[PDB]
């Protein structure tokens, strides 16, 4: 499961994932309640779904 | 333009 | 369309909607971006819509 950043966010936790607009988010697990867990490039973390868009096939 | 959108509580 | 709060938002703004846990959300219009438009009470304005669950 891989997604595209649509919204800025800086982690607020030392186990989340600081995303910038573009990037391509990989190895994502999801999960209900608002946060998956994946990577970009750098770090692993918690980032909020509804910033980010899906990617398909 | 939408304002920023709102993460949902860590609970 | 309605829904029901799932996590409580205080309106930050003017035009935002404050919301609380288990409130019935009505009138509800949407629109891309985070935030949708409904009404609670007499009380109508912006609330992020991942903050409430859309009733089936
Ligand atoms: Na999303
Ligand atoms: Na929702």
């Amino acid at each position: 499961v891989e997604a595209i950043v649509e919204f800025d966010y800086q982690a607020q936790h030392d186990d989340e994932l600081t995303i910038s607009v573009g990037e391509i988010i990989t190895n994502i697990r999801k999960e209900d309640g608002g946060w998956w867990e994946g990577q970009i490039n750098g770090r692993r973390g918690l980032f909020p779904d509804n910033f980010v868009r899906e990617i398909k096939k | 333009p939408a304002r920023p959108p709102k993460p949902r509580p860590r609970r």
